[PDB]
Formats: structure tokens, C-alpha cells, sequence
């Protein structure tokens, strides 16, 4: 029951800061440091820093002191990372892990930190509607700047046989995606199957139905 | 800075099939605690990592027996005595010996099954992005092994170039197989002026290309 949840994706210009969240939960939180480490894109790992809750002191690597800042809330048990300055090179995926005995036994879903000038833009949502077989349908995700978007299906009932694809950069720049279900073609017109669409950084929140397209005349 | 590399794998690995990933540093990891702080960490696509093996050869809570982990000083070794379909993923090694904390560059593990042919689905732009003055044709190539496979657009049967833009996901969990979607894009104009629209794959597991199609606004 120890957990780690880490705040949604952000995205920020060059020069500004962010500031990341991982709320605690399910242990002694003061009998064990919490350390970050990142995550480019397609890149390995690079630890950042730790901090002990029971203190509060921190221990950073030399690239990142003075830039990264750790710090612990006991009251909503949770850690916070900083850091100022941004630049397109900080674009990762942030993590924090528990560390048990120098070991990091548990960590955070990560965060992704997004450093960009260009405009965020939501995305439009439109169905891939399904044609004793299988059938298929899905969510179109078009035109969102920048990453991450998430879709879920029936709230997150549905699971298997979801294919929700890695996003395109269009020309345009802008992303685009689709997310996919198989099904029994038995449960078309019986169960409703509803695609949960969120994009933080435009705060696009969209549940799309996604039916039989209507033969009727 | 204690500089951990790994060494990559040279082909998937057959399911069932051992595997052995190994890790070195470039000095030793022993401590002067007497401990030897070498862990292996694998992750799996979209997840963040989770701990396997700790100090060298503890398996961590619930991690399967399976895996097992062995070396010391400077070189260490993660051993699967039958890999599983789950198993798919990026293997990673980490020293706590010294501060930083370091990583290896990470081994990736692909797994080798039998060829499995796709099942394939071709969806009609929604009328709801009609109305916005562009139309994707979007062609799904579900459950397939193994991962090279080919695509090809045909509008009125002239053959597509330059239009459209795929995308494959990471081998499956479970299946161990791969999804490939292909997006087709065209101004609602340039839509509206041809009828049938395919959708032709090419793979090892198809006896000859299967084309799916549809008829522009036909039920």
C-alpha cells in the first residue's frame, strides 16, 4: 500500500520554472528519503536529487544545485520538485522513487515537462465508429499541442484489447492520435462504449460516445 | 561519478527461452558497509520502472522466481530462466555505492513469438470533422508478429503517396504482438470527389495482401 502520485503533465517557456508534485501514501513517510529522477523522451535515467521527510534535508547532483528544490509539506504528505530556468533540454519525464536501504522500491507514474514556446493547442475528439466476429472502434485525437493526452474507456472499465496508439507530429506541428477497443460485435448495440479524452495543458476534458454509425435513410 | 554500462541483447528472445542481461561499473560497487548496492530495474512501455532484483541477488516483494541476479565488484548479472510474455520491456542496472546515483543505458528485451496475422479495420472520416473541412481515413492493423509491415492507401484504386502518417505500438504484454494504425488525411474537397477508399496490407502472416474498403456515405 505504499504509493506515490505524482501531479499532470505541464508545459512551460524557456526561462520560466515548474514546480511537481508526489503525494505520499500508505507508509512512515518520515522513516525513508524520496528522490527524483528524469527521463528524456527515448533516453535512459538521470538522478537529480533526495530528500529526507524526517529533516528535510536534500542532496542534489552538481547539475542541478541551484536549480532543483526539494522540499517536503508534511501536512498533505507530499514532495515537491522546482526547478527554474527551463530549458528544451529539461523536456523529460519526471519521476520521484522511494528509496528503502539506497534501493528505490517504489516509484511515481512520472510527470511529463514540456519546455516549448509554441502554443498549446486542445485537441478535437472524433469517433472511429465499429463497421459472431470481433469488431473494432475507437477515438480519433486531433490537433493537440504539446503531449500528453490520455483516453481511457468507460472510465477505465474497459481495458482489454484497448490499443491507444503513440501520437503523430502532423506537419501543422500539432499531434494527433487514436485509441482503439476490440469487442464482441454481440455487445454493439447493448453496451455503451464511451472514450475519456483528457489534455492537461489546454485543460481538454472529453467523454465521446462512439456508436454504430446509423444506416437509417 | 561511477560510470555503469550494460551490454545490449543481439535478437529478441524466444518466449519460454532463458535470458541474460549483464552490467558493469568502472570501479567496484562494494561498499565499505560491506553491502554491494547493484539493482536491476525493468520497465515496461508507458510505465515508470519497478525494482526486480536488490544488493545483486535479492529478489524484491513478489518479483518471480524466474528472476535472479548474480556478479560482484564490477560485473553483475540479471538472469530469466524462461522468459514470459510480461517480461517485455527495458532492463536497467543502478549502483547506490556512490552519490550520484547512476544508471546503465538500459537493455532492451524484445520477445520472439510465432507470426500472427493481423485483423484489419478501415474507419470513414466522422461526419462531426466533415463539417471542419478535413476528413481522416484511419486503416488498423490489430495483434500482428512480427513488426514490419506495409500499408499502402488507394482512393478509386490510384495508389496514396505522401498523405498519410503510422503508428506502431510497443509489443504487447500479453500477446507479445504488435498494432499498427495509419492515418489517411485529405481536405473534405479532395474527399468528396472519389468513392472507395482501401486500405491494403502487406505482412508475413497474409497468404497475399488483404485490402479492406469502403464506399464513400454506403451504410
Amino acid at each position: 500500500q505504499v504509493q506515490l502520485v505524482q501531479s499532470g503533465a505541464e508545459v512551460e517557456k524557456p526561462g520560466a520554472s515548474v514546480k511537481v508534485s508526489c503525494k505520499a501514501s500508505g507508509y512512515i513517510f518520515t522513516k525513508y528519503w524520496v528522490h527524483w529522477v528524469r527521463q528524456a523522451p527515448g533516453q535512459g535515467l538521470e538522478w537529480m536529487g533526495m530528500i529526507d521527510p524526517e529533516d528535510s534535508s536534500t542532496r542534489y547532483a552538481q547539475k542541478f544545485q541551484g536549480r532543483v528544490t526539494l522540499t517536503w509539506d508534511t501536512c498533505s504528505t507530499t514532495v515537491y520538485m522546482e526547478m527554474s530556468s527551463l530549458r528544451s533540454e529539461d523536456t523529460a519525464i519526471y519521476y520521484c522513487a522511494r528509496a528503502d536501504r539506497q534501493d528505490f522500491d517504489h516509484w511515481g507514474q512520472g510527470t511529463l515537462v514540456t519546455v516549448s514556446s509554441a502554443s498549446t493547442k486542445g485537441p478535437s475528439v472524433f469517433p472511429l465508429a465499429p463497421s459472431g466476429g470481433t469488431a473494432a472502434l475507437g477515438c480519433l485525437v486531433k490537433d493537440y499541442f504539446p503531449e500528453p493526452v490520455t483516453v481511457s474507456w468507460n472510465s477505465g472499465a474497459l481495458t482489454s484489447g484497448v490499443h491507444t496508439f503513440p501520437a503523430v507530429l502532423q506537419s501543422s506541428g500539432l499531434y494527433s492520435l487514436s485509441s482503439v477497443v476490440t469487442v464482441p460485435s454481440s455487445s454493439l448495440g447493448t453496451q455503451t462504449y464511451i472514450c475519456n479524452v483528457n489534455h492537461k495543458p489546454s485543460n481538454t476534458k472529453v467523454d465521446k460516445k462512439v456508436e454504430p454509425k446509423s444506416c437509417d435513410k | 561519478d561511477i560510470v555503469m554500462t550494460q551490454t545490449p541483447l543481439s535478437s529478441p528472445v524466444t518466449l519460454g527461452q532463458p535470458a541474460s542481461i549483464s552490467c558493469r561499473s568502472s570501479q567496484s560497487l562494494l561498499h565499505s558497509d560491506g553491502n554491494t548496492y547493484l539493482s536491476w530495474l525493468q520497465q515496461r512501455p508507458g510505465q515508470p520502472p519497478r525494482l526486480l532484483i536488490y544488493k545483486v541477488s535479492n529478489r524484491f516483494s513478489e518479483v518471480p522466481d524466474r528472476f535472479s541476479g548474480s556478479g560482484a565488484g564490477t560485473d553483475f548479472t540479471l538472469k530469466i530462466s524462461r522468459v514470459e510474455a510480461e517480461d517485455v520491456g527495458i532492463y536497467y542496472c543502478m549502483q547506490g555505492t556512490q552519490f550520484p546515483r547512476t544508471f546503465g543505458q538500459g537493455t532492451k528485451l524484445e520477445i520472439e513469438r510465432t507470426v500472427a496475422a493481423p485483423s484489419v479495420f478501415i474507419f470513414p472520416p466522422s461526419d462531426e470533422q466533415l463539417k471542419s473541412g478535413t476528413a481522416s481515413v484511419v486503416c488498423l492493423l490489430n495483434n500482428f508478429y512480427p513488426r514490419e509491415a506495409k500499408v499502402q492507401w488507394k482512393v478509386d484504386n490510384a495508389l496514396q503517396s505522401g498523405n498519410s502518417q503510422e503508428s506502431v505500438t510497443e509489443q504487447d504484454s500479453k500477446d507479445s504482438t504488435y498494432s499498427l494504425s495509419s492515418t489517411l488525411t485529405l481536405s473534405k474537397a479532395d474527399y468528396e470527389k472519389h468513392k472507395v477508399y482501401a486500405c491494403e496490407v502487406t505482412h508475413q502472416g497474409l497468404s497475399s495482401p488483404v485490402t479492406k474498403s469502403f464506399n464513400r456515405g454506403e451504410c
